[PDB]
């Protein structure tokens, strides 16, 4: 079994390497970073960046190995800007920055309300309102055109779908979004989530004493966005509780995920209040950007566009119009789902922070490394995806059950896996139900469009899709 | 059984579940 150090790399200068990122790949390109260095070095390398080294891996078979050797509190890398940014200005924390028993406390609690299957159900209707309305914005802006017909770029009305969508589920309350005069104050919360993002990109692979020293105005962008997340997310935390206390009345209707867990949970208000706000921030940025590459591969791919159309007509017949009995109906449009996170991922990478000493392809990896699966590398690699280019929702549904063996990553993995996963899902599935049954996409002068690194995996430049009534 | 019954992981081994089992479901 080989030592840790033969394991292939740049070499052991972390700010050397970090000089050499910039200047030939650059921040916003981290993820051709990883294709080109598994080409360079192999399914394995490691990588000392600033001040954190890394193991890297591709393989699926060694994702396995990683994700089987969990320990039961399982450590993601923690985003240093974030963590400075909350113990320095004294932020209550929530799962996502929390560890070991307290991080589970909350996970417990949470995945009561926002993951099991008898909670779920209830976000159906509340997903499905917002989702129909959304459909209503574009047959009015196809009518005000005059031209039988709808092109623009809709990554804003996408955000405000997402918000919409987070806000519904969590207050049971609709925030206006998508009417045609908005509240310039949630407009504000929407734009500090895109912010916070941004900036947080500048501070990566620094210490938080060389943030202040050499990223001073960006340091100070980022603090800021965060203010306005926290004041607005405190803000709609406390109406409710007060609101709640006034209208004091027992519901038998489902009110939302906040009205549960202020109702009946072992959570404390302040761990509530700390989760709430995560829960906004991520609901606004991921299944709106995700959505739109669903969009831009579904135009570039008519045939697949066509299919999917079809298993939603079919599927609406067969449940005599109930959502819920339609969500088990659309096999390829979930998959179709699966793919564009394959191509598209929202993050990177996925890491955990080894428990125990590990064997990974011959080379021995000590406890407490962190290791990271590039799964953006993963998702255009030919050894691991047949034809990684071309957008195949069928590819998922093989019954070949190796194809799709540890490839489905986009989430996570585990116990410790994204926490708005269901919510995600459910939020996709049904917009694009009510899309396919509405309207044919397409992109005019369709071009390439490629991804660029702002924390989170973003479109590199806009795109412009045209609507048709169906 | 570590997320505790709510499909949230894959400890009970004994299209949700579908693709839990790709990475039945005792709970
Ligand atoms: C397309 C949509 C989304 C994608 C692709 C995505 C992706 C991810 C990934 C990869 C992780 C890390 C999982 C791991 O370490 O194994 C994560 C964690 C997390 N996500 Fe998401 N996410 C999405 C939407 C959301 C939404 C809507 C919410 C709101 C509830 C959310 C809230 C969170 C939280 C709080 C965590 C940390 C959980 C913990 O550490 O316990 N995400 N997400
Ligand atoms: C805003 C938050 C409250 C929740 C957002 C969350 O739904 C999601 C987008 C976050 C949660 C954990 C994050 C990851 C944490 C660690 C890393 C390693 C870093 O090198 C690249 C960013 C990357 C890959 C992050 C990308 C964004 C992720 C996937
Ligand atoms: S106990 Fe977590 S999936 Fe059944």
């Amino acid at each position: 079994p080989r030592p840790f150090n033969e394991i292939p790399s740049p070499g052991d200068n972390g700010w050397l390497n970090l000089y050499h990122f910039w200047r030939e790949t650059g921040t916003h390109k981290v993820h051709l970073h990883h294709v080109q260095n598994f080409q360079k070095y192999g399914p394995i390398y490691r990588e000392k960046l600033g001040n954190v080294e890394s193991v890297y891996v591709i393989d699926p078979e060694d994702v396995a190995l990683l994700f089987k050797s969990e320990g039961p509190n399982p450590e993601r890398f923690l985003i240093p800007p974030w963590v400075a940014y909350h113990q320095y200005y004294q932020r209550p924390i929530g799962v996502l920055l929390k560890k070991s028993a307290a991080w589970k406390k909350d996970r417990v609690a949470l995945n009561q309300e926002v993951m099991a299957p008898e909670a779920t159900k209830n976000f159906l209707p509340l997903l499905d309102a917002v989702s129909r309305d959304f459909v209503s914005v574009l047959h009015r802006r196809i009518k005000k055109a005059g031209s039988g017909n709808y092109s623009g770029d809709i990554s804003d009305d996408l955000f405000r779908f997402a918000f919409e969508s987070i806000t519904n589920v969590i207050f049971g309350e609709r925030q206006g979004m998508l009417e045609e005069v908005v509240n310039p104050e949630a407009q504000r919360f929407i734009d500090a989530i895109y912010q916070m993002f941004h900036t947080s990109v500048p501070m990566l692979n620094l210490p938080p004493d060389l943030f202040r020293l050499f990223r001073t105005k960006t340091w100070k962008d980022h603090v800021a966005a965060w203010d306005v997340i926290f004041s607005k997310a405190d803000i709609y935390t406390q109406n409710f509780y007060w609101e709640l206390r006034q209208k004091g009345s027992v519901h038998h209707d489902y009110r939302g995920i906040l009205y549960r867990l202020l109702g009946d949970s072992k959570m404390s208000f302040e761990d509530i209040k700390a989760n709430v706000t995560e829960m906004l921030a991520g609901g606004v940025d991921t299944t709106s950007m995700t959505l739109q590459w669903h969009l831009y591969e579904m135009a570039r791919n008519l045939k697949v566009q066509d299919m999917l159309r079809a298993e939603v007509l079919a599927a609406r017949h067969q449940a005599q119009g109930d959502m819920a009995t339609m969500l088990q109906l659309v096999p390829l449009l979930k998959a179709s789902i699966k793919e564009t996170l394959r191509l598209h991922p929202i993050s990177v990478t996925l890491q955990r922070y080894l428990v125990n000493d590990l064997v990974l392809r011959d080379y021995m990896i000590p406890a407490k490394t962190l290791v990271q699966v590039a799964i953006y590398a993963l998702g255009r690699e030919p050894t691991f995806f047949f034809d990684p280019e071309n957008f195949d929702p069928t590819r998922w549904l093989s019954k070949d059950k190796n194809i799709t063996y540890f490839r489905n990553l986009g989430f996570g993995w585990g116990v410790r896996q994204c926490l708005g996963r269901r919510i995600a899902e459910l939020e996709m599935t049904i917009f694009l139900i009510n899309m396919l049954e509405n309207f044919r996409v397409e992109i005019q002068h369709l071009s390439d469009v490629g991804t660029t690194f702002n924390l989170i995996l973003m479109p590199e430049k806009p795109i412009s899709f045209t609507f048709w009534p169906f | 059984g570590a997320c505790e019954g709510t499909l949230a992981c894959s400890t009970c081994h004994l299209d949700e579940e579908n693709d839990m089992l790709d990475l039945r479901l005792g709970c």
